[PDB]
């Protein structure tokens, strides 16, 4: 329904549900794919790296806010940028009035409001971005799933990306397997690589594709590439 | 905050001339029928009231408002709009000469202020013009009697007798024959009766005709003398009872 | 709440108190009522009611009573279908009784509004009283 | 076409808009009935009965913006408590500028031209109640005025709202000839209210219960309203006639 | 410049004085220092005349559009108005205003607002320039829960000595009475609690 | 005879309407020539759809048993020279022979259009339709005593020279019913249909709340199935309840109308 | 209709179709209720579990306005999460100003020309979802739930949503159960029960119960989220029930 | 049409028809604005219409302003709609 009613976001639907919500989930899709799960000790984000030609560096999806937390874009570049350095004011914003560091859970709530105000307001480019938040706190570790909507929901592990299904059922049969695995980083990085692997198509399986950064009680926030990686590729 | 071309004041007809002083000009040519007259020795301005709900109470509106006593106005057009612009011109009318030279304002400039009241509904984008149609009398020491009238396009132009209304067309003829230069105040009067009367024959009596003239000054309207040098109010309106004595004489 | 009333009603009835049965029955028609007189609630009127007037009939004088009926449908009421039966109640033992009574039906006419005035969409009430009252005019 | 949905004039030289704000009036159809007596002043506006899941002592058409003022408000009522706050926030602030009980006439040109400012921005939408201000005036006693949407205003002796108010208006316009007076007899004010309720069911043709109405009352320095039991009340001395 | 404020059984009386003092010169002997913000809500002005006149008129409108909005103000609503423009203003503003309300449930409430712009609860409460020198007096003598009659004359005892030992402190006395039945207006002159 | 003056009950409000301007003139006449007003000529049965618009047609001749003509919409727009316009002057010329009674249309949302000039395809042959229908009304002879029944989904599609005064001077609307006028239904369709003595009464009106409010003999139809399954001839009150809850799922059509008031 | 396509327009109906298709976007969402007792309320929401990926009982759609009101919503999540930050700073603006806790009543009114601001200007778009919400204030137990057109009223009930009706049956047999109404434990039984009698046609998906109440003859006053074996006993409570 | 036409019309339509003198024909007069000859005959018509179901046979007050609210309805407004002239 090009223009016409819901061609702006303040335009409703006549079912009420509007359609721009639900063209921002395509521009996931047309990125790239992303899987990430966690424990009750460490968390992995396995996010896909994709180039142009040979000669194109491929570009790092894994933006680091803060040194206890991290995040993966899978969707549109500049919208991210905005939102990146949003939340890293805030982590620092929380360090100098609060002096705690940013909470995942208390991320999510403050950038849900963020996203809204394109939405609520006329002009400007809704935030359809995938966000995969991680960190680790006195709570434990947690992964808060960034919808383009704005909702904001915890799951122990999900995928973003071109033909997410394949990854998330993945999941499914590794349900009661990553969750029991405590202080073990090997399998939990294991489970990441088996599981984007269902969903693409096999296009290239070297090093400089898959990006794995894990954070935990002992070693922090670290992203891995290169022979880092090339250990269990 | 700005939502695109709101301000858009493109809208423009055909013919060169703003569509907006046309629409305005066609809802004041429906409305009821005001008019007004300058004489030699006085001023003249007769309208008719709202009649609507038979429950209305004719005090509570007044067609005739007072902004200082040497000037008389009377309108045809918009209602609300002139309780608006009421409020703007004498904020306007304070602030560039009560709050300078501290005295009664004098009808050229005070009818120049009125004339941006309107140009300025026009010129800002997404406000709609005015659609009253004023006519403002008064009387001075320089000019003497002035009798003017602002049309809601923002110009004013003097008038020795003009119609604003349904039966402007007719009244204005009328005006040229039964009404000379050489007729003063009281037989104005007369002319305002009748002219007024020939629009709507419903009920020519003073309960819907709001009737004001600005005479010699008064020292009894004023309050008080302590001065014999200072003038008193050269507006005063006439009751509605004082309407009916006239009446019964024509 | 309907059985549990009908039992509060009957006790102020057997010897009914003297006179004082008027006090206990408007004063519980005031108390009650402010839940009943929808459709199907009454527990009283075409009831209870009804036997009011048969209790106070052939026992005191008939110009108390005509107030009485008169009250029950000024106030508020709920329809004269009921109150109108009692009215063929009241023509009932006056029509047996007669003696005195003679001059009380046409009194009855008169005071009571439900006759002389309208009340609800069904005046058929008032032309049936209305033979008798010519009835009365020949004799 | 285009022209129905622009602030600026239409072709026949006349606001559609203005007219579309009365349609909002009639969502709710209710009645509102207030007369002008000599010491006070009667009010009476429907209220509408929910289902069981409702409280029906918080619905109400009626507000008191100050002392002595009251406002009944007839069309949607999610505009009309903007509209209360709007008409409460200019009572206090009058009383601070000058120090004397705010009149109505004054009341009904504030909200008036504040309503009307709404009609010339190109975003802010007209508000589209009905604004009705009653309250007793020190100089003026009892006055209503009833302001339109669009910024008019002028008294009634009797006002009226809905689809029906033509019945309210006539039936109320012929008891006003025979007196010849726009003021109520008793100056009493407890039979005033009561004198409104008879002419209001012999108007409507329906008798209605304390739950189907709400009465607001303007007294002199004082300004209330009958609940559940005062309303009740004042239908026992009406049915005794 | 003299108020006191003593609560009792039935509910509370605050105590002004008519004397306002500017200089050594004094300005008008009737002046009352009484303003009234709500039916039940009293506030007794002291100090700068000045600074106490604008921020009641600045609170008066504050629970009027409390009242029409939220609901009946209580003591402590109202007093907490006059802390928050004192906070800000106490360098430009001198305000050692007391509020002290009335309430069914609670009875009567006093609290005391100094330069600083504190409130704190209290049963009895002096300000002014004439409440220090009875400042000893009116400990000694106070009771809890008292009566109507001994309520009068605990107030009037001490702003008798507050008048003769002060000379900023003067005039007729004059009281209000918060109750149950409403509030009363009373006054008294000075020869009567002269005499006393 | 099916359903009668008590199966489309709970529209009593509207079916007194009827009965004045239908029963009483082609019963006593005179009663609207003592007081001298015309008796009314057609009359406009109008609504959302499944309120049984269709059912009214059948039940007022259930009652009456004069003769009753039923005309379609699209039945007599066959295509021919002169025909098309010919239809309507036979009903109106059968009437003075066969008697008044009552003439029939049947959702007729063709010829009331103004019908602006495409090309038209062939269907010039409706626009002497309409012609014929309103001079119809307006003709000279004798009129008044035969009553026009037209219903239709929508009103505005009819022509507005038929709807003011004139020649249509009756518009009768039916509604959603209120709270106590679908109570009478669920008796109806629960009568001759074999239930238990616990069948539901006023809570199947709060089940269904702006879903549809209209058509409720849907309800009776998913009852049957929930009993199939629990194999049971006699239907559970429960289940009852269950069918009038799946109905808010099964329509999804839209189709609110606060439209066709005027 | 042209009234649609642009923003804050009247129609010949007398509202504008985009708060008309407003309020059917709330049937869209999870279904909510909420029971108010004498001495407090009870509020009973539902959230849905997307798949076996979802940890159970950690995202949780009830908020809590300062300590003495609960704040619970439908529809859209993120439109109505805004709606709850703007209460935050109000409630804690009213406290700082008058040092005193918001009332409940006077709580919808400041969100009440907030949520009809948007309906109003043009370039601000209005609100889509319904919100529910109560506790224990100085006038005791009061329940209201904001429309999204800015409107609310006294509800001795709340339900909203796509169940919304399929609760008010149940809703209103509390009224006919007692004729003071059920207390604030025995509310907690019945708002569980209401959540998978209204569930019958959502089976297609799962669900996870979440209730929360707040009264002053257990908490004084103090909102609290059911946990431990308050929470076990509602549940199997209503396991019974549905059977 | 203007005003005074349409006495021509009300009156004449009335002779047929049976009415009080006390009728309050009078006032609506005024209220009467832009008709036909078609539209003024169905209001006439409606009056006797509502006798029926009120078991009244002469046209009272109550049956001409309570019927003439049915044939009337074209605009919400019809009456120079609400000011702004």
């Amino acid at each position: 329904f090009r223009n016409n009613y819901d061609g702006d976001t303040v335009t409703f639907s006549p079912t009420g549900r509007l359609f721009q919500v639900e063209y921002a989930l395509e521009a996931i899709k047309q990125g790239s794919v992303t899987v990430g799960l966690r424990s009750n000790t460490h968390a992995v984000l396995v996010a896909l790296k994709r180039n142009a030609d040979e000669l194109s560096s491929y570009q790092k999806k894994i933006i680091k806010c803060d040194e206890h937390m991290g995040l993966s874009l899978a969707g549109l570049a500049p919208d991210a940028r905005v939102l990146s350095n949003y939340l890293r004011q805030q982590c620092n914003y929380s360090s100098l009035v609060f002096n705690r560091k940013l909470a995942v859970e208390r991320a999510g709530h403050l950038l849900c409001d963020k996203a809204q105000k394109n939405t609520q307001s006329y002009g400007g480019r809704p935030y359809g971005v995938g966000l995969l938040i991680i960190g680790y706190d006195k709570s434990g570790a947690h992964l808060l799933e960034f919808q383009p909507s704005g909702n904001v929901t915890e799951l122990y592990g999900t995928a973003i990306g071109a033909r997410s299904q394949g990854a998330k059922t993945y999941l499914e049969r590794t349900l009661d397997t990553f969750i029991k695995i405590d202080g073990n980083p090997d399998e939990l990085i294991k489970a990441g690589v088996e599981a984007i692997s269902q969903s693409l198509r096999d296009e290239s399986l070297t090093v400089d594709n898959l990006s794995i950064a894990i954070v935990g009680k002992d070693t922090p926030f670290t992203i891995y590439d290169g022979e880092a990686v090339a250990k269990y590729i | 905050m700005t939502d695109r071309y709101s301000f858009s004041l493109t809208t423009f007809s055909p013919s060169g001339k703003l569509g907006q002083i046309d629409y305005a000009l066609t809802a004041v040519k429906q409305g009821v029928t005001s008019l007004g007259i300058k004489a030699t020795n006085g001023v003249v301005i007769a309208t008719e009231k709202k009649s609507s709900s038979p429950l209305a109470m004719s005090e509570t509106l007044s067609k005739v408002s007072l902004l200082t006593p040497d000037i008389g106005a009377v309108y045809s057009g918009m209602g609300p709009d002139y309780r608006v612009l009421v409020d703007k011109s004498r904020k306007v009318a304070h602030t560039s000469y009560k709050r300078i030279y501290g005295e009664y304002p004098p009808t050229k400039l005070l009818v120049s202020e009125v004339a941006k009241i309107m140009q300025e509904a026009t010129q800002s984008g997404g406000v709609r013009p005015f659609g009253v149609s004023l006519l403002i009398a008064g009387h001075d020491e320089f000019n003497g009697f002035s009798l003017y009238q602002v049309d809601p396009s923002g110009s004013y132009f003097p008038w020795k007798a003009t119609a604003i209304g349904k039966g402007s067309v007719a009244a204005k003829t009328f005006l040229e024959k039964r009404w000379n230069d050489e007729l003063e105040l009281e037989d104005a009067i007369h002319i305002a009766l009748l002219t007024l009367k020939e629009s709507v024959e419903g009920e020519f009596n003073g309960d819907t005709i709001e009737l004001a003239i600005i005479g010699d000054e008064n020292p009894d309207l004023l309050g008080y003398t302590g001065i014999p040098t200072d003038k008193g109010p050269r507006f005063r309106k006439l009751t509605s009872q004082e309407i009916n004595d006239r009446l019964e004489a024509l | 709440k309907d059985y549990s009333q009908i039992l509060k009603e009957e006790f102020p009835k057997i010897d009914s108190l003297a006179q004082n049965d008027c006090n206990s029955a408007l004063d519980q028609l005031l108390v009650l009522e402010k839940k009943t007189r929808q459709a199907s609630d009454l527990a009283s009127s075409k009831e209870v009611l009804a036997k009011i007037v048969d209790l106070l009939a052939s026992r005191n004088k008939w110009d108390d009573l005509n107030e009485q009926l008169t009250l029950l449908s000024k106030k508020h009421g709920q329809l004269k279908l009921s109150i109108q039966y009692m009215i063929q109640k009241v023509m009932e033992y006056l029509k047996s009784s007669k003696s005195l009574d003679l001059n009380t039906r046409i009194s009855v006419i008169e005071t009571i509004r439900v006759v002389t005035e309208n009340k609800i969409f069904v005046e058929v009430e008032r032309a049936r009283v209305t033979k008798d009252l010519v009835e009365i005019k020949k004799e | 076409g285009y022209d129905r949905h622009i602030t600026i004039f239409s072709p026949e030289g006349r606001l559609y808009q203005v007219e579309y704000a009365f349609k909002a009036t009639n969502q709710t159809n209710i009645n509102s009935l207030a007369v002008r007596g000599k010491d006070c002043t009667v009010v009476i506006s429907q209220k509408k009965v929910p289902d069981k899941l409702l409280d029906p002592t918080t619905v109400s058409y009626i507000f008191c913006i100050s002392r002595t003022i009251g406002m009944v408000v007839n069309g949607p009522i999610p505009d009309a408590r903007n509209a209360a706050l709007r008409a409460k926030a200019e009572a206090a602030e009058f009383r601070y500028k000058y120090g004397y009980d705010m009149p109505c006439d004054v009341l009904a040109k504030r909200m008036a031209n504040l309503s009307q400012i709404y009609t010339q921005r190109a975003y802010m939408r007209p508000l589209g109640v009905i604004l009705t201000f009653v309250s007793v005036d020190e100089e003026l006693g009892p006055s209503i005025y009833k302001t339109d949407p669009a910024g008019y205003y002028v008294g009634y002796k009797a006002t009226a709202t809905g689809p029906k108010q033509q019945e309210i208006t006539t039936n109320l316009e012929n008891h006003f000839k025979k007196s010849k007076i726009d003021h109520i007899n008793e100056e009493s004010w407890e039979k005033v209210v009561e004198f409104a309720i008879t002419h209001m069911i012999d108007a409507l043709g329906t008798e209605f219960s304390k739950n189907d109405l709400e009465v607001g009352v303007a007294t002199k320095d004082k300004f209330f309203t009958l609940s559940a039991e005062n309303i009740e009340e004042r239908l026992v001395a009406i049915a005794e006639q | 410049t003299s108020i006191m404020a003593v609560t009792f059984k039935d509910g509370v009386i605050l105590g002004a004085d008519s004397r306002t003092t500017t200089g050594a010169y004094i300005a008008n002997r009737v002046t009352d220092k009484l303003t009234r913000v709500h039916d039940k809500i009293w506030c007794c002005r002291s100090g700068s005349a000045a600074d106490t006149q604008a921020i009641a008129d600045i609170v008066q409108y504050h629970l009027e559009l409390y009242t029409s909005q939220y609901g009946t103000p209580s003591t402590e609503t109202a007093a907490s108005v006059f802390k928050e423009l004192c906070y800000e203003n106490k360098d430009n503003l001198t305000a050692g205003i007391i509020v002290a309300g009335y309430d069914d449930k609670n009875k009567g409430e006093v609290y005391t607002i100094p330069l600083g712009g504190s409130v704190h609860k209290l049963p009895y409460a002096i300000a002014g320039s004439g409440s220090t020198f009875i400042y000893g007096y009116c400990d000694k003598n106070f009771r809890e829960n008292m009566s109507k009659e001994e309520t009068v004359d605990f107030i009037k005892h001490s702003l008798s000595q507050a008048i003769k030992w002060d000379g900023s402190s003067g005039g007729v006395i004059r009281m209000v009475v918060l109750t149950a039945a409403g509030v009363e207006r009373l006054i008294f002159y000075p020869d009567e609690y002269e005499q006393l | 005879g099916e359903i009668t003056f008590d199966g489309i009950g709970g529209l009593t409000e509207q079916i007194r309407e009827l009965r004045e301007v239908i029963e009483l003139p082609l019963k006593n006449p005179e009663i609207f020539q003592r007081v001298g007003i015309k008796p009314p000529k057609g009359v406009l049965l109008y609504g959302p759809p499944g309120t049984g618009k269709t059912l009214l047609a059948k039940a007022v001749a259930a009652t009456i048993g004069a003769n009753f003509i039923f005309s379609p919409a699209s039945g007599i727009v066959d295509k021919y020279i002169g025909e098309s316009a010919r239809i309507i002057r036979e009903m109106f010329a059968y009437a003075k022979e066969h008697e008044p009674c009552i003439i029939f249309m049947d959702e007729v949302d063709a010829i009331g259009g103004r019908r602006f000039s495409e090309g038209t395809s062939a269907d010039r042959e409706i626009q002497r339709t309409l012609m014929e229908l309103l001079t119809q009304m307006d003709g000279f002879d004798n009129l008044g005593q035969t009553k026009i029944i037209m219903a239709t989904n929508r009103p505005d599609t009819l022509d507005p020279a038929l709807l003011r005064p004139g020649r249509l001077d009756r518009k009768v609307e039916i509604p959603l019913p209120n709270e106590a006028g679908r109570l009478e239904i669920f008796k109806i369709h629960t009568a001759k249909v074999k239930k238990t003595g616990e069948f539901d009464f006023e809570a199947a009106v709060k089940m269904s709340d702006g879903f549809n409010g209209a058509d409720i003999r849907n309800c009776a139809t998913e009852a049957g199935f929930f009993a199939i399954r629990d194999d049971r001839d006699h239907i559970n009150p429960d289940d009852l309840m269950k069918a009038v809850r799946k109905v808010a799922e099964v329509k999804k059509l839209e189709g609110t109308i606060e439209y066709q008031k005027l | 209709t042209g009234y649609d396509l642009s923003n804050s327009v009247f129609s010949p109906d007398g509202r504008n179709f985009q708060v008309e298709y407003a309020v059917k976007a709330v049937e869209n969402g999870t279904t909510s209720i909420g029971i108010k007792c004498n001495d407090g309320v009870v509020f009973a929401v539902e959230k849905l579990i997307t798949s076996k990926l979802l940890v159970p009982q950690k995202n949780v759609k009830i908020q809590v306005v300062d300590r003495h009101i609960g704040c619970v919503y439908s529809g859209l999540i993120p439109d109505g999460r805004h709606l709850v930050n703007r209460g935050r700073e109000e409630a804690a603006s009213f406290k700082k100003l008058y040092k005193t806790p918001i009332p409940i009543p006077a709580f919808a009114d400041r969100l009440g020309q907030y949520v009809q601001a948007h309906t109003l200007y043009n370039s601000v778009r209005p609100f889509g979802v319904s919100t529910i919400f109560g506790g224990v204030d100085k006038n005791g137990a009061h329940l209201y739930m904001l429309e999204p057109s800015g409107s609310y009223w006294g509800y001795k009930g709340a339900a909203t949503g796509k169940g919304r009706q399929s609760a008010k049956a149940e809703l209103e047999k509390l009224v006919d159960h007692h004729p003071e109404g059920l207390s604030a434990r025995e509310a907690v039984k019945q708002a569980a029960k209401i959540i998978y009698l209204a569930h019958e046609d959502n089976k297609e998906k799962d669900f996870e119960l979440e209730i929360s109440w707040c009264s002053l003859s257990e908490t004084n006053g103090l909102h609290k989220f059911v946990k431990g074996d308050l929470l076990q006993e509602a549940i199997d409570f209503a396991q019974k029930e549905i059977n | 049409r203007d005003r005074r036409e349409r006495r021509l019309i009300f009156g004449t339509i009335a002779s047929k028809m049976s009415l009080a003198p006390e009728a309050d024909l009078d006032s609506l007069i005024i209220r009467n604005d832009s008709l036909s000859g078609a539209v003024i005959a169905a209001i006439m018509q409606e009056a006797g219409l509502r006798a029926v179901r009120k078991n009244r046979y002469v046209i009272l007050q109550s049956d001409l302003e309570e019927a003439y609210a049915t044939q009337v309805k074209t605009d919400n407004t019809v009456d120079k709609f609400d000011f702004y002239k």
